[PDB]
């Protein structure tokens, strides 16, 4: 369970001491690990990361690894604390002044906040196509959510996204279909013991950053264990070539 | 700026606190 500033940026008192409060319970150390760091003078100096910018010569491809090379030296955030509260039925352009105050202030993020990122990174990227990907899993009897950035180039289907897991977020745009690129998701949860769910397929994304539009994250809901694979694959291809003919 | 700075005292925390949570979340 997570905590949400909803300050925004500098934390606010209370938001600061209740991260730090969160901190003390679940940390074996507790309250030794506050005590190091809070008011120490001598801690690093993290580099703002530099956001990524293109030449018109360089490849789409080569650019989607910038683009998530940049979310990942962000970091995942084990806080307890996200720093950005996202509403996600706010005006694309809205989030994306949100994305722009995520690259200048340069905190730690999780999944939703990498979406976002994925999004403002790639607007300048008309030949590409973004649309959500969300999964709902099962392990040891608890639910997990997770969501990453779909994206399709050439006819190939990849990924952008922040996970704690190496193989639950970025996906190099070559994937054949839609279907090829989820079934790998689907098995990455596999090999780390979860049940793969659900799946819920949003529609691609403006690439004007000032749409008032909002993203459209369920578009397509898919039930795995009821579908069966063979359907499974169906709805898949179903939801790209309607985003195909769409575009 | 007095926001400014708070912000890079702030952020210096959060990633020197995000160093320890992330040892221990392995
Ligand atoms: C996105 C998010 O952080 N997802 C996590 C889920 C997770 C997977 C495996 C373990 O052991 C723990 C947690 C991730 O992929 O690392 C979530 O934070 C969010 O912002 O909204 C999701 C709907
Ligand atoms: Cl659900």
């Amino acid at each position: 369970p997570f905590f949400v500033n909803r300050g925004g940026l500098p934390v606010d008192e209370a938001t600061w001491e209740r991260m730090w409060k969160h901190v003390a319970k679940i940390h074996p150390d507790g309250e030794k690990v506050a005590q190091r760091i809070r008011g120490a003078t001598d801690l690093p100096k993290i580099p703002i990361p530099s956001v990524p910018t293109f030449q018109p010569s360089t490849p789409v491809p080569e650019r989607l690894e910038a683009v998530q090379r940049y979310i990942r030296e962000l970091q995942y955030n084990h806080t307890g604390t996200q720093f950005f509260e996202i509403k996600k039925s706010r005006p694309l352009t809205g989030l994306m002044d949100l994305a722009k105050e995520m690259t200048k202030e340069a905190l730690p993020i999780k999944c939703l906040e990498a979406v976002i990122l994925g999004i403002y990174l790639t607007n300048s990227m008309p030949t590409l196509e973004r649309f959500p990907i969300s999964f709902k899993t099962y392990f040891s009897g608890n639910y997990f959510r997770h969501i990453v950035l779909g994206v399709n180039f050439a006819g190939r289907y990849g990924a952008l996204g922040m996970s704690r897991r190496e193989d639950l977020m970025y996906k190099p745009p070559a994937f054949r279909t839609l279907s090829e690129l989820v079934l790998d998701f689907e098995a990455a949860y596999g090999r780390c013991w979860h049940v793969l769910k659900k799946v819920k397929l949003g529609q691609s994304v403006s690439h004007d950053p000032h749409s008032v539009e909002q993203i459209e994250w369920k578009h397509s809901v898919l039930d795995v264990e009821r579908l069966g694979r063979d359907d499974f694959r169906k709805e898949l291809e179903r939801h790209a070539r309607d985003m195909r003919l769409k575009i | 700026s007095a926001q400014q700075e708070l912000k890079q005292r702030q952020r210096a925390e959060i990633y020197a606190l995000n160093r320890v949570m992330t040892e221990l979340e392995q």
